[PDB]
């Protein structure tokens, strides 16, 4: 019938905002303080949790994301731990999804992944080196487990392709990347109805409250992370900041 | 034609070893990228162009040489070395390289990137774009920059700009990391020049038509010299280029072995190898679905070997399905094998190969042993030893 | 025939240049050597061997390239580049090398001794005595051991004993004189590899014989691709191989010119060159009668050079015949023009020459900006620059 | 006529020894002390003295020959301070040929050489890297001007090649050991100088690394010249007393009764 992040975004639509969407990768600085650090997420106002699995080789994480994954796999991270964080974050009351680079999901069975992340309360999938024409066990999966599948659009993306990815899209498409990112966003509105999440490198309450003018959800990662680096208060300190960037 | 994966870059139907995994930020790069081949490849005056530097600037076609003080050492089996190192700039890379960078400018782009391990596609990759007036970067993992920094310096003066990558192993597999984020950032004007035959579509398939002239060379020569076609083809495999580039004529002649050798390093029960076949397994990694050295969670295994080409812990999905289908075996070759090998050549044929086609000539040798007396093996030398001179004079301790 | 000398080893009669400046001690040798060149020269046997080599060991024919992007830098003149840096070690020096050592297998000899200074003879005479199982002595100057130090390490790898030599200016002529020391002592059972046309007969004429498939390869090529014979063929003179080999198919066209291109250093007013042709006059050196820098007294006047190979004040007696002839003009490359046109030529058409053959590239800029628009001129690219890299580097200010 | 060497020989011969040939370089260390050195060979008892002429690249030199022709050239040398000492050994009763490689007497002009060698009273030319196939100048210039000619022959010297060399030379020919610089302490020599015997009876010089009186005694039985440089060249270099002892006792050697 509906997404399962559907919700959410009505919830915010009705409360004049956009969903402030949180990215933390698992295990950084070791399993337990990035579970202690997700669930302060849930506690601060984040809508909805973006649960990194940190990968070897991550082709699209910037410096910051990529430094602390790989601090995450040193500590000796494993997808299971990615599993648990997700659990502790729907006890705790919060909304999560999990973004993965496709390879762990092959190795731990693609089925049998979403069967898992279901079993745990989580919502969906971000797939940021899986596009659609490569996605036909995720699609099946996806369906059967009920879990939301957001695949990501880029300035570059043709009229066609980008067709093709939000359609393929359940729950919100991740626009990622000057006016780039509100031609992104209105670009897929003149498409379809589905929630649009823009990743801008957003580190102030005022570049949040820019993006939430146009996009459904404000998606925050690298600032979450340096935040977590300098302490925990740090990143409630922000993350309460950037609650009130998205209500403007 | 009958070898060719589908539009979506598959290989073998539903397996599907290949494809594109890629973000959607590349695919308007890489389908754009994909057109232009497409119809560049069935025009007549890119061939031409191509042809005209293949033959005039890049000197082809190299010769196929039987290599007769080496019988002995292979169960007096005849081993015949195809001489890519001969090439303009000492290897099978420039083949790739001159179709790529021709590509490049019919599609109006302005800037030429690439990754390099051993620096050999590197020097190649600055070269073309020398001779055609491209900005070129070359991004090579700090590694490999100290133990091939005779490449480093050819490559400055042909006037690339080149890039120590220091993340990661610092290696070849850490140089194709930052090559491609630097693409995503700068699509609109920026080619990537790849300069193996893994990748997405249309990568794999690319590289190999470009390197294909090495197997038509090879074929016809081998009948023009020993009368006959070969008992085996060997070469090489990092990636696989030169490898599926010497290979692909042979295919559907039955009665000829073809025989890929992997970078076993310290051994392959050591866990300091690129042996991928061997030990790897399937997964998708650098945009295919393919084989690779992974855990148990799917994590890229780092890959060791003292030959900076072969030192990759994935390979190309035509090899995937070519060992799939058991038209092709894979086998490992040590360090120690290699370097007995490279010796070997060094004091019987007078020939300095490269360290990565050292690894061939080894695994010729060996099979040769199998298949006996008056056995016709053709070898891939892959490259000249220039580069790794050095590494070879401690090896065998003449300083 | 028609250019050959007498049987004395004389160009342009009876006292003329060349001949035997030896000691006795060396005449029973030299004769033997003689006298097996001229049974062999003649032996079909002898030609199919070499021509076997030449083809599927060395990859000849080396091909004829249109440099286009240098045309404007020679005032619209179209500069075509003979591509012997493709052949087998790098350089022309595998020709004259294949011949005499094929030549001294025939005459029983287990030894062979040369002298080197850019390195490139040195490594193609360890590279043939690899190749066919001869003990290999290399005599190389201090200094060019140092600043040629890429080429010592392959020469060791070839099994090859390198003996730097610290005697006089530690340069080419130097290492020459002490290989003429080791084979008067050991003659019975050395054949001394003698790399390029000087020296007493039969060396001058017998280097040229097997040099001369350069000239013969371009006579063809040139007519094919630019539909007649060229306005001027041009080479570098260090003691004359690469040039003689070249010029001697295009002695009898009177339209040809030719120019031959020394190394003249910090200037040829300076005192520090080796322009033997412009400031150098006739005498008696390493074996012949030809020009070479000499004081007052008749003493050698130490050269100097950037370029390793040029880096000798004397030169072949065939080119003192021919410029006394009035057939060839010989003038005079700096060190800075020459590192000009290296410079041009990595960055315009993305070959890497050697700084020998950058005069000769030098020289044909100048040549074309005086003949101009759409005249032809074919230029000996003699070999390539992975020896100078490290000085080209450091020239160009990129480490 | 005869030979201008051919009275030394003939007198040696006549008094039942060997001539002792002395070798020293021009210039070296200096050409004041040279030319001195030059006088005490010929006051310590040597018949012929060869004045070398320093060349820049002597390929058929020795260690000890090389660094001393190098220090003269260092120090200036020229080619006219060689006729120079020529005349200071005629002065004082000596007899000097001059060794030399050919360029030098190229450049000087073969014709205007030989005959102001022949004016300073030298009386030949000792010609290392000259084989008679090219000497056709020098031939010419040498009987013009009355000079002997001194070729040298090898062990490994052809039967042709030994009569051709030995036929061209006036006053000795020069047999040696073969690799380049003064002997230094094998049946070589013996048999090279018989075979100069088989075709003519030209006096025949040997040079053999000779150090010591024991050396040159050896020689003296088969050969008419005793030649020695090396060890001249070794014996000045620590002084000039040194060498007048040396030379004293190589004069003793080359007699034998
Ligand atoms: C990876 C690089 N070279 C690999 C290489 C290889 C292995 O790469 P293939 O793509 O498998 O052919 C073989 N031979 C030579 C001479 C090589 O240089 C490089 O230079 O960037
Ligand atoms: C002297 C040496 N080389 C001279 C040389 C020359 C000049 O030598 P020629 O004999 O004049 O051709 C030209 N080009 C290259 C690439 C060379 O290496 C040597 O390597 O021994």
């Amino acid at each position: 019938e509906a997404s399962r992040l559907g919700p959410v975004f009505d919830s915010c639509r009705a409360n004049n905002r956009a969903a402030l969407i949180g990215y933390l990768p698992t295990g950084y600085p070791d399993v337990p303080a990035s579970v202690a650090a997700m669930t302060a997420l849930v506690e601060s106002g984040c809508d909805i949790i973006e649960v990194g699995v940190p990968y070897s080789d991550p082709g699209m994480d910037g410096p910051t994301i990529a430094r602390a994954t790989e601090a995450a796999l040193r500590g000796g991270v494993r997808v299971r731990d990615t599993l648990a964080a997700v659990e502790a974050i729907s006890i705790a009351g919060g909304r999560a999804v999990v973004m993965t680079y496709w390879n762990p999901v092959l190795r731990y069975g693609v089925d049998a992944f979403a069967r898992d992340l279901a079993a745990a309360g989580g919502l969906g999938l971000i797939t940021p080196d899986l596009i659609p024409d490569e996605a036909q066990q995720w699609l099946a999966a996806s369906e059967e487990h009920r879990l939301d599948r957001i695949f990501l659009v880029a300035p570059s993306s043709t009229p066609e392709r980008l067709a093709a990815t939000v359609e393929a899209s359940r729950g919100f498409v991740y626009a990622a990347s000057s006016q780039a990112a509100p031609e992104l966003v209105g670009r897929v509105k003149a498409v379809s109805d589905i929630p649009v999440g823009v990743g801008l490198g957003v580190r102030s309450r005022a570049q949040a409250a820019q993006i939430a003018q146009y996009a459904d959800g404000v998606i925050v990662g690298s600032a979450l992370v340096t935040a977590l680096t300098e302490g925990l208060p740090r990143l409630r300190a922000l993350t309460g900041e950037l609650a009130a960037g998205v209500r403007l | 034609t009958s070898h060719d994966p589908d539009s979506g870059g598959h290989f073998g139907g539903p397996s599907g070893w290949g494809g594109r995994y890629v973000p959607e930020a590349l695919m308007a790069v890489i389908e754009e990228v994909t057109a232009a081949y497409q119809k560049e490849r069935v025009s007549q005056d890119f061939l031409d162009d191509l042809d005209r530097l293949q033959a005039n600037y890049a000197g082809r076609p190299s010769p196929l040489y039987e290599a007769t003080r080496l019988s002995q050492h292979a169960g007096s089996a005849r081993i015949f070395l195809k001489r890519e190192d001969l090439n303009h700039t000492g290897s099978h890379k420039i083949n790739n390289v001159l179709g790529q960078a021709l590509l490049a400018r019919r599609m109006g782009k302005t800037r030429v990137i690439a990754e390099t391990g051993a620096g050999q596609h590197g020097v190649a990759t600055a070269t073309a774009c020398a001779l055609l007036g491209l900005d070129c970067v070359i991004y090579m993992g700090g590694i490999d920059t100290a133990r091939q920094a005779l490449n480093v310096a050819r490559m400055r003066l042909l006037g690339a700009e080149v890039v120590a990558v220091q993340t990661g192993s610092k290696t070849l597999k850490d140089a194709i990391n930052e090559a491609f984020r630097d693409w995503v950032a700068n699509a609109d004007n920026t080619y990537y020049c790849f300069g193996t035959a893994a990748g997405p579509h249309p990568f794999p398939t690319m590289v190999r038509d470009f390197q294909r002239i090495i197997g038509m060379e090879a074929r016809v020569q081998i009948q023009g010299q020993a009368g006959r076609l070969p008992d085996a083809v060997v070469a090489c495999v990092g990636g696989g280029s030169n490898a599926i580039g010497i290979f692909h004529a042979f295919l559907d002649d039955p009665g000829v072995r073809l025989v890929g050798f992997e970078a076993a390093g310290d051994g392959v029960e050591t866990g300091r190898h690129a042996a991928t076949f061997t030990a790897g397994s399937p997964g998708a990694f650098h945009g295919s679905f393919s084989y690779l050295l992974q855990d148990e969670d799917g994590q890229t295994i780092e890959s060791h070997s003292i030959s900076a080409g072969l030192d990759y812990p994935g390979v190309g999905p035509e090899h995937a399905w070519l060992k799939e289908a058991g038209r092709v075996d894979y086998r490992p070759i040590t360090d120690s094998e290699a370097m007995d090998a490279f010796g070997l050549l060094c004091r019987m044929e007078g020939i300095i190969p490269a360290i990565e086609s050292a690894h061939a000539v080894a695994g010729a040798l060996k099979l040769g042993v199998e298949l006996g007396r008056g056995a016709v093996i053709v070898v891939n030398l892959s490259g000249r030893g220039d580069k790794d001179v050095e590494t070879a004079a401690k090896w065998f301790g003449l300083l």
